[PDB]
Order: C-alpha cells, then structure tokens, then sequence
C-alpha cells in the first residue's frame, strides 16, 4: 500500500547514508519505527553555531517520497528562518519539495541555512532585524545561545 | 493622541499618532521604531485585525489604547 510504498523508499535513503556518510551530520530511525527519526547537526565552522551539536526530529509522512518529510527542530536556536518551536522555514520542505531529493540533501540544506539566513522572507521578523542591521549583534547572540543551548 | 503596541516578547511599543491616521500609516510608524517592514506587521484590536486603508477613527481606537502585535507569515 502506501504505507509499504514508503517504507523501502526510507530504507534505501538510510541504506545510502550508511555508504556515503554525510559530513557533520547523522540520522537514523528513533527506535523500530522507521518513519520516525532523529537526526543531529554539528554547528557548521562558518557560522556562529560552531562547537554546538543541534538535535532534530524527521518525521516520514506515508505518502513519502510524493509529499516532503516533516523536520523541526528540538534544539533551541537563534535563527530568523526557526523559531522558538524549532519550526523551519525553508522551500525544500514545501514549495520546493521533489521526489527526487533525498534526506541527506534536506541536512545539507538546512547547513547552508544555517551559515546564509534568508531574513527577507523570515519566521522571527526581529532576529531578521538584527541580522540584516546589525551583523555583529546577530553573531554575539547566536554563539550565545549555543554556548547555553547546544552545548 | 498616543497609543501602545504590545509585542509577543512582551516590550511596550509608545506611539504618536492621530485619528484620522491609516493602519498603513500606524504600520510605518512601527517601522520607524522597530525596524519591522509593514508586511511583516499584522495588527490586532477589540477583536479584529486591522486592515489597510482605514483609519484609527474608524475602528474607534482612542488615547491609551493598546494594540496587540502579531506575526504576519509569507509562505515559510
């Protein structure tokens, strides 16, 4: 059914992580449900999140891979595209979502948001201000936050 | 005539405004202050959002008034 159609479709990407693992990332099923995994991220070293290990749920809908894959957050971070709920807002897990895709490039993406915000279109409007105003301000508070939260 | 906006962080927003003034206008001010672009801006009173194009008179919004600030989402 569509529940089957998905679950070899989960074990093939995790299968693939095992092989090519990604750089300063992992994932895997939380316990024996493999629609439900968590996944960590190393604060990337050109950002001011380096040094933190940032935890995230990835929840696989059963009509996966025909709809994107549910990732929020349980790390609390300062960042204008995530809110205080850990929800992200990012175009590959909506608008932009493809078949296509995989996990693996989902965690590299949310790296790249993490060294390049996008504060024009941003889930906190006042860290969006800072970012885009006052760049200094942006950094002193991120490394902050890791040093309290993701550490 | 002077009114406050209360964000979600809880900070007090003092305003100068005037009667005849649009929610547009109330949005700029906010911007001024804040640094928040009206778009971003979703206003809040006497149980209603406050749409552009009319005035604080037309909802009745008088002296000590306080509005509520809240997030106004574009595709995230």
């Amino acid at each position: 059914g569509p529940l089957g159609s998905a679950l070899k479709r989960i074990n093939k990407e995790l299968s693939d992580l095992a092989r090519d693992p990604p750089a300063q990332c992992s994932a895997g099923p939380v316990g024996d449900d493999m629609f439900h995994w968590q996944a960590t991220i190393m604060g990337p070293n050109d950002s001011p999140y380096q040094g933190g290990v940032f935890f995230l749920t990835i929840h696989f809908p059963t009509d996966y891979p025909f709809k994107p894959p549910k990732v929020a957050f349980t790390t609390r971070i300062y960042h204008p595209n995530i809110n205080s709920n850990g929800s992200i807002c990012l175009d590959i897990l909506r608008s932009q979502w493809s078949p296509a895709l995989t996990i693996s490039k989902v965690l590299l993406s949310i790296c790249s948001l993490l060294c390049d915000p996008n504060p024009d279109d941003p889930l906190v409007p006042e860290i969006a201000r800072i970012y885009k105003t006052d760049r200094d301000k942006y950094n002193r508070i991120s490394r902050e936050w890791t040093q309290k939260y993701a550490m | 005539m002077q009114i406050f906006v209360k964000t979600l962080t809880g900070k007090t927003i003092t305003l100068e405004v005037e009667p005849s003034d649009t929610i547009e206008n109330v949005k700029a001010k906010i911007q001024d202050k804040e640094g928040i672009p009206p778009d971003q801006q979703r206003l809040i009173f006497a149980g209603k959002q406050l749409e552009d194009g009319r005035t604080l008179s037309d909802y009745n919004i008088q002296k000590e008034s306080t509005l509520h600030l809240v997030l106004r989402l574009r595709g995230a």
